[PDB]
C-alpha cells in the first residue's frame, strides 16, 4: 500500500513541478506587459459628436 | 405603471441587498471560523489523545501483557 | 517479544514511508500556492486583453453612430 | 415595457448574485461536514466522563 | 487496538477529504476542457496576425523599407 | 417562475444546513458534558489543594 | 386589469420570499452567535487541556524528585 | 475491512492521480502556447495603437 | 524500553497520520478557495477575446470566400 | 410547486433556527475565567 | 504598420519604462 502511494504521490509531484516549470518558461513576460499596460489603462471616452 | 414600477424597484432592491449581506455574511461566518476551528481541533486531537488514546494503550498493554 | 522486534521493525518502516508522504503533502500544498499566483498572472494578461477589446468595441460605436448620421460641442474625456 | 425590461435585467442579476452565494455555501458546507467529520471522536470520551458526573451523584 | 480505532477514524476523514479533493478536481478538468474549446478561435487569429507581421515585414524590407 | 430548480437547490442546501447544524448542537452539548466533567473535576481539584495545600 | 393582478401576484410571490429571507438572515445571525459561543468554549477547552499538560508536566517532576533518595523540606 | 479500506483509498488516489495529471500535462502545455500567443497578439495591437498616437 | 519504543512510535505514527491530514486539507482549501472562480474570471476574460476575434475572423473567412 | 419550494425551504429555516442549540448554560467557562471568591456556582446572569 | 513592429519589439523586449 505504502509503497504505491509514495511512488505515484512522488510521480504525482513531479508532475506539478513539471507544470509550475514549464509554465515558468512560458508565462514569466506577464507581468512586464501588465504594468505597461496598468499603466496605459487612463481610459475615458465622451463622443462630442454624439 | 408607477405602482408596478415602485413595487418590483423597491423589492428587487430588497432581494439585492439582502442577497449582499448574504455573500459577504455567509461567506466570513463560514470561512473564519472554519480555519481556527480545524487547527484547534488537530491540536485538540494532539492533547486529547493523551488522555484518551493512551488510557486505551494501557488498557491493552495490561490486558494483553 | 522478539516477533514483537519484528513488529516493531514493520512500524519503523511505516512510519519512514508516512514521514515521506508528509514531506510530500507539505510540497504538494506549496505547488498548489505556486500555481495560484501563476494562474493570477495568468488572468491579468487576460484583462489586458480585455482592455483592447473594450478599444475597439468603443471604436466600432463611435463610428456606427457617426456612420449612422441621418437627420455639437468638443468636450470630450483625455486622461 | 421598458420597467418590464428593467424587470428582466435585474432579475436576472439577483439570479447572478442567488448562484454566486449558492456556490459559496457549498464550498462551505463541504468544510463543515469536513470538520465534524473530525470531530466526531468525542462519542466513548464523552461517555466515560458522562459516567464520571454520574458516580458523582452515586456514593 | 485503540490506536488503530483513532487510525481508522483519521483515515476515514482523510478518505471523505480524498474524494472531495478529487471531485473539485473533475470539475476544474471539465471547466478547462469547456474553455479550451473557446480558445483555439484566438489561437488561430494570433497565428493569423503573426505570420501577417512576418509577412509584411520580409516584403517591406524586400521593397524600400521606412524603419530605423 | 423563474427561479423554481433554484429554489429546488435552496431546499437541498437547507436541508444540508440543517444536517451540519444538527450535527454542532449534538457536539456542542457533547463537549459541554465533557467540559463540565473536567471542569467540576479540577475544581474540587483546586479546592482540595485551596484547603489544604502541601507544603 | 390584468397588469393589477401581475402587479399583486408579482408582490406576493416576492414578498414570500423575502419573508422567507428575513427568516433565513435571522437564522445565519442566530447561527453566527452559536459558532462565537462555539469558538469560545473551544477556546476554554483548549485551555484545560493545557492546564492539565502542565499538570502532568509538573507531576512527573515532582514524582522524580519523590523518588530522589535525596530530599529535603 | 480495514485493508479494504486502505486500498479503497488507495484506488481513488490513484484514479483521480491518473486524471488529474493528463488534466495538468495536456492543458498546461496548452495554455502555455496559447499564452505566448496572446502575448504576441496583444503585443502587435499595442503598438497598433502606438502608432495611432504618433499619427495624432 | 521496549514496550516504551512501541507505544512512543505508535503515537508518532498517529500523529504523523494527523499532519498528512491536515497537509492533504490544506490542499484542499487552496483548491476550494478561489481557484475555481480564478478560472472562471480567465475563462471570462478569454470569452471576452473571443468576441474581439468575433470580428476579424469574418474577413478572414471572407477571403477563403473570395 | 412553487409554494412547495417556498414552503420546504421555510419549513427547513424554522427547524434550523428554533433548534436550541447549547446556549451559555455553563459552569466551566466562567469555573476557570473568573477566578473570584469561592461559592457554589455564580452565572452572571446580568 | 513600420512602428507598430518597432513598438512591438520594444513592447517584448525585457527591459522597458514609462
Amino acid at each position: 500500500s505504502y509503497a504505491d502511494c509514495v511512488c505515484s504521490l512522488r510521480t504525482s509531484l513531479a508532475f506539478l513541478e513539471s507544470s509550475v516549470a514549464t509554465l515558468d518558461n512560458g508565462v514569466q513576460d506577464f507581468p512586464r506587459l501588465c504594468h505597461v499596460l496598468r499603466t496605459v489603462r487612463h481610459y475615458e471616452l465622451i463622443p462630442q459628436t454624439t | 405603471l408607477s405602482p408596478l414600477e415602485q413595487e418590483v424597484l423597491d423589492e428587487y432592491e430588497r432581494l439585492s441587498e439582502n442577497m449582499k449581506k448574504l455573500a459577504v455574511l455567509l461567506d466570513e461566518l463560514a470561512s473564519a471560523p472554519a480555519t481556527e476551528i480545524l487547527d484547534g481541533l488537530r491540536e485538540l486531537e494532539r492533547k486529547t489523545s493523551l488522555v484518551f488514546t493512551l488510557l486505551k494503550a494501557s488498557v491493552y498493554s495490561i490486558v494483553l501483557q | 517479544s522478539p516477533a514483537l522486534l519484528a513488529r516493531v521493525n514493520e512500524k519503523k518502516a511505516e512510519l519512514e514511508n508516512l514521514k515521506e508522504l508528509r514531506d510530500l503533502s507539505a510540497a504538494v500544498a506549496a505547488q498548489m500556492e505556486a500555481l495560484e499566483q501563476k494562474l493570477s498572472t495568468l488572468s491579468s494578461g487576460t484583462e489586458a486583453i480585455a482592455t483592447v477589446l473594450a478599444n475597439w468595441h468603443n471604436v466600432l460605436r463611435a463610428i456606427s453612430m457617426a456612420s449612422a448620421k441621418i437627420p455639437p460641442q468638443t468636450l470630450v474625456r483625455i486622461p | 415595457s421598458y420597467f418590464e425590461q428593467q424587470r428582466q435585467a435585474l432579475i436576472e442579476e439577483i439570479a447572478m448574485n442567488f448562484e454566486h452565494v449558492l456556490a459559496n455555501i457549498n464550498k462551505l458546507n463541504r468544510s463543515l461536514e469536513a470538520v465534524i467529520a473530525v470531530g466526531n471522536e468525542f462519542s466513548s470520551v464523552e461517555a466515560l466522563w458522562s459516567q464520571f458526573e454520574n458516580v458523582m451523584s452515586w456514593s | 487496538s485503540p490506536h488503530e480505532h483513532q487510525q481508522n477514524l483519521l483515515l476515514s476523514r482523510i478518505i471523505t477529504n480524498v474524494e472531495k479533493l478529487n471531485e473539485a478536481i473533475m470539475v476544474m478538468n471539465k471547466t478547462l476542457q469547456e474553455i479550451n474549446i473557446q480558445n483555439m478561435n484566438i489561437e488561430l487569429v494570433a497565428q493569423m496576425f503573426k505570420n501577417y507581421q512576418s509577412n509584411v515585414l520580409f516584403h517591406l524590407e524586400a521593397t524600400d523599407n521606412l524603419k530605423d | 417562475n423563474a427561479f423554481e430548480p433554484a429554489f429546488a437547490e435552496l431546499a437541498d442546501a437547507v436541508a444540508d444546513l440543517e444536517a451540519n447544524m444538527m450535527h454542532f448542537q449534538l457536539m456542542h452539548e457533547s463537549l459541554a458534558r465533557f467540559s463540565e466533567s473536567f471542569a467540576s473535576f479540577l475544581y474540587g481539584l483546586n479546592m482540595n489543594a485551596f484547603c489544604v495545600d502541601f507544603p | 386589469e390584468a397588469r393589477e393582478a401581475a402587479l399583486r401576484k408579482e408582490l406576493e410571490g416576492v414578498r414570500k420570499i423575502n419573508e422567507v429571507i428575513e427568516g433565513m438572515i435571522g437564522t445565519l445571525e442566530r447561527a453566527k452567535g452559536n459558532m462565537g459561543t462555539v469558538s469560545q468554549t473551544v477556546t476554554n477547552a483548549t485551555t484545560l487541556l493545557n492546564t492539565w499538560t502542565r499538570m502532568l508536566s509538573q507531576t512527573e517532576h515532582n514524582q522524580r524528585l519523590i523518588l530522589n533518595p535525596e530530599w529535603k523540606g | 475491512a480495514v485493508k479494504a479500506r486502505q486500498l479503497a483509498h488507495l484506488h481513488s488516489q490513484l484514479t483521480q492521480l491518473s486524471h488529474n495529471l493528463a488534466t495538468t500535462e495536456n492543458l498546461m502545455r496548452m495554455t502555455a502556447v496559447q499564452a505566448e500567443a496572446m502575448r504576441g497578439l496583444g503585443s502587435w495591437h499595442a503598438g497598433l495603437f502606438m502608432a495611432a498616437s504618433k499619427v495624432l | 524500553t521496549l514496550t516504551e519504543e512501541l507505544e512512543k512510535l505508535e503515537q508518532q505514527i498517529t500523529l504523523t497520520l494527523q499532519e498528512i491530514d491536515s497537509n492533504f486539507a490544506k490542499a484542499h482549501r487552496i483548491v476550494t478557495t478561489s481557484i475555481l472562480p480564478l478560472v472562471e474570471q480567465y475563462g471570462e476574460h478569454s470569452r471576452a477575446v473571443w468576441e474581439a476575434t468575433k470580428f476579424w475572423k469574418q474577413f478572414f473567412e471572407a477571403s477563403a470566400n473570395v | 410547486l412553487l409554494s412547495a419550494h417556498l414552503e420546504q425551504i421555510s419549513i427547513s429555516c424554522q427547524g434550523i433556527d428554533s433548534l436550541p442549540f447549547p446556549p451559555p448554560k455553563i459552569f466551566t467557562n466562567a469555573l476557570l475565567s473568573n477566578p473570584d471568591i469561592t461559592s457554589l456556582i455564580r452565572d452572571t446572569e446580568a
